[PDB]
């Protein structure tokens, strides 16, 4: 009559965490064929509400959200409120990296009883001095957005304002990045702002935009100035994302004798410059559009 | 052992708590969920659900349905509300066999906070008079006092 | 994102690991993709080939391949550094190179590609640096230490109070 989850549980108590470290691989391949019999839920949660063991948190975690979780216990397993409280603290836990990593997991955590108060907690989380822990929500967010926006639904401003007292590029790149999902018009105004600034900053964020500006048009254009000024200072290019960019975009843009020359001549040089060849077969190829 | 604190939890049943565990008080939002805490003596570390008597989770609790080692009854000595209704709750606990497995305290909490009933009326008032097969001593606290807790206790775990 | 997933391979027909950004379907999608991958497709040599508009971005590092999969464009030189990258990494994360020693550590691994890459961003540079964010911390313990006492000494007292009482 008796099973060798039974086996497991004596090895866990036997080491602890390390014994519990094998369960976790164990159970792992185990849940990896999807397959397991559930009891062990009880000992998990019996022991781990008490318990620390990071890294295996980390794995339960994982494990937790790899794996369903409107399990058909529910939904939840029915506690996915309960144990969250001491996590929630844990979310809110001073502890930065912790809250980070809890963030990050977060941003794949997608649970919502539990979400309706670490709502206010991730509010306070993201006044944390770590842009690490505030990068992360930017993720956790975009993970709102589509889930349940709504939950939140003054953030596209709120994010804008935010933008304002921000000033880390990794985290600015993001705020783009979200941002123009949210709303392209904050970002715009924002451009606005922004077109002399552009030339001394990193490009990532920069790229950014480039995708943004295209799809508006073919829908509808008459904008064309404030973005000139700009672009032509674009006109300078450099880096070889920046350059490979920006003579593609043009020619989104524009197609006039002159603006077929000026791409023309950024490709031309280009690949004289290049070395990865399949790089300049892809040129070709648009080259072969064009 | 485990050890049981419920009772809807907010009310400052987790104060009562929050005070044991750091000194603290409720710094959290009024807590349904398990509290855990291990305080260790006779080196029998207690483990104290302090669990909120809310809707679920006093619904739910199935796999806490186990077996007991310790009772607090973290108590509104301002409630005197929910406590006939609470003793027609209780029974089902009496009804459980697991529960019988606890010399126990009932712990007045809540005293300066408005006041409390007789020692004695109480007693009656939740059925708590009617056992026997645990002991059944009583013990007030408050929850910005309470002492001689542990003579309570002492007896307690020396069952 | 700008990868769905980042498979880690070998040669097997087989990718020896693997992470699955989104989850929808099933792995047949990764599943069909493995297969492909197997077969090669008995295709000659050549470190990339994006067909019908994916990318199947690979290195072969030995007998392993490390990959990466897109569709839309890229600009490459980065993406190259990262599948160099990796092969910079590997024996640092999970120890050398043997699927079993990564099999101890895959949740290292896996870790590591969060870590390094959130959504197809270039996150950091320097691994150790990297061990540092998380299950190496070092906030949680300058309160832990001061907090703990705190309530210990709570306790302590407490051990007294309960001791007599």
């Amino acid at each position: 009559e008796p099973p060798s989850e039974i086996s497991l549980k004596n090895d866990l108590e036997k080491g602890d965490v390390k014994s519990k470290t094998e369960a976790l691989k164990k159970v792992i391949i185990m849940i990896l064929n999807g397959e397991k019999l559930p009891g062990l839920l009880m000992t998990i949660i019996r022991f781990v509400l008490p318990l620390q063991d990071h890294t295996i948190k980390k794995l339960l975690l994982v494990f937790w959200e790899i794996v369903p979780k409107t399990t058909p216990d529910g939904r939840l397993l029915h506690e996915m409120i309960l144990v969250c409280d001491a996590y929630r603290k844990d979310l809110q836990h001073p502890n930065e990296f912790i809250r980070g990593s809890t963030l990050r997991f977060l941003c794949k955590l997608k649970e919502a009883e539990l979400l309706e108060p670490l709502m206010p907690a991730i509010r306070a989380c993201l006044e944390h001095r770590h842009s690490y822990v505030r990068r992360n929500a930017v993720l956790a967010i975009y993970t709102i957005y589509r889930n349940f926006e709504h939950l939140i639904p003054d953030a596209p401003e709120l994010i804008h304002d935010f933008l304002v007292n921000e000033k880390d590029a990794s985290c600015k790149r993001n705020a783009f990045m979200m941002l123009i999902h949210a709303d392209q018009d904050r970002a715009l105004d924002y451009l606005s702002t922004c077109i002399d600034q552009v030339q001394t900053f990193g490009d990532i964020l920069q790229l950014v935009i480039v995708e943004l500006i295209y799809k508006v048009c073919h829908a509808n254009p008459s904008e064309r100035a404030r973005f000139i000024r700009c672009i032509y200072n674009l006109l300078q290019s450099s880096s070889p994302a920046v350059k490979y960019e920006a003579a593609g975009t043009l020619v989104t843009l524009s197609s006039a004798p002159t603006a077929i020359k000026a791409a023309a001549q950024c490709y031309i040089d280009l690949i004289i410059k290049e070395s990865d060849n399949n790089v300049k077969l892809i040129v070709l190829d648009r080259l072969v559009e064009l | 052992m485990r050890i049981l604190m419920v009772g809807l939890d907010g009310a400052g049943k987790t104060t009562v708590l929050y005070k044991l565990k750091l000194g603290e008080v409720i710094t959290t939002i009024p807590t349904i969920g398990f509290n855990v805490e291990t305080v260790q003596y006779k080196n029998i570390s207690f483990t104290v659900w302090d669990v909120g008597g809310q809707d679920r989770i006093r619904s739910l609790w199935r796999h806490y349905y186990r077996n007991t080692e310790g009772v607090i009854f973290v108590v509104d000595s301002n409630d005197r509300s929910r406590i006939g209704e609470a003793r027609e709750v209780m029974q089902r606990m009496l009804n459980e066999d697991e529960l019988r497995n606890a010399a126990w305290l009932v712990f007045a909490n809540k005293q300066d906070l408005p006041e409390a009933m007789s020692a004695a009326e109480i007693t009656e008032k939740l059925g708590l008079h009617s056992i026997r097969n645990r002991p059944w001593f009583i013990q007030a606290t408050c929850a910005t006092s309470g002492e001689g807790l542990y003579e309570g206790l002492e007896w307690l775990s020396n069952s | 994102m700008v990868l769905l997933a980042a498979a880690v391979c070998t040669k097997a027909g087989k990718a020896i690991v693997s992470r699955q950004f989104v989850e929808m379907t099933r792995t047949r999608i990764e599943g069909l993709l493995a297969a492909f991958p197997k077969l090669m497709n008995t295709g000659k040599q050549h470190t990339f080939v994006e067909t019908e508009s994916v990318r199947y971005v690979y290195q072969p590092m030995e007998k392993l391949y490390m990959v990466l999969i897109t569709t839309k464009n890229s600009n490459i030189l980065e993406d190259l550094e990262t599948l160099r990258l990796f092969s910079r990494v590997i024996p640092e994360y999970c120890r050398a190179l043997e699927e079993n020693e990564i099999s101890e550590h895959c949740f290292d691994l896996i870790f590591a590609f969060d870590e390094i890459v959130a959504l197809g961003y270039r996150e950091n540079v320097n691994l150790a640096q990297i061990r540092t964010f998380t299950e190496m911390d070092s906030h949680e313990e300058k309160v832990f230490r001061a907090v703990r006492e705190t309530q210990e000494r709570e306790a302590k007292a407490e051990m007294r109070r309960k001791a007599k009482e």
